[PDB]
């Protein structure tokens, strides 16, 4: 389903982080 | 050591939270979006520092694929089995598919 595997958890990340 | 979450800001007990044994910081499953599992109750390297199970190395995040119930790292171009593409769906264990 999609690469939202670790593409979503540290991408996301990086997000939540860099904000 | 109160281990606050590593990225998300709040205090939490050591117990029921994924501790990070390399960071030291523990976190909810929420905010990295893990699932809850005894495997990474333990402890499994927060996205912050995973490496890949092949060459040891962070990165290529779109491009690494992550189990969801163990904690493993997979390379698109060095993976156990190499892919010459990236997989549209779920690549994991099969307990991590679903
Ligand atoms: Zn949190
Ligand atoms: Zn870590
Ligand atoms: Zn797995
Ligand atoms: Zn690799």
């Amino acid at each position: 389903t999609g690469a939202r595997t670790l593409a979503d958890i540290k991408a996301k990340a990086q997000l939540v982080k860099a904000q | 050591g109160s281990a606050r979450c590593a990225v998300c800001e709040g205090p939490g007990e050591l117990c029921d939270l994924f501790f990070c044994t390399s960071c030291g910081h523990h976190y909810h499953g929420a905010c990295l979006d893990t699932a809850l599992t005894a495997r990474k109750r333990a402890g499994w390297q927060c996205p912050e520092c995973k490496v890949c199970q092949a060459c040891r190395k962070p990165g290529n995040d779109s491009k690494m694929l992550v189990c969801e119930t163990c904690d493993k790292g997979y390379h698109t171009f060095c993976l156990k089995p190499p892919m010459e593409e990236l997989p549209a769906h779920s690549w994991k264990c099969k307990a991590c598919r679903v």
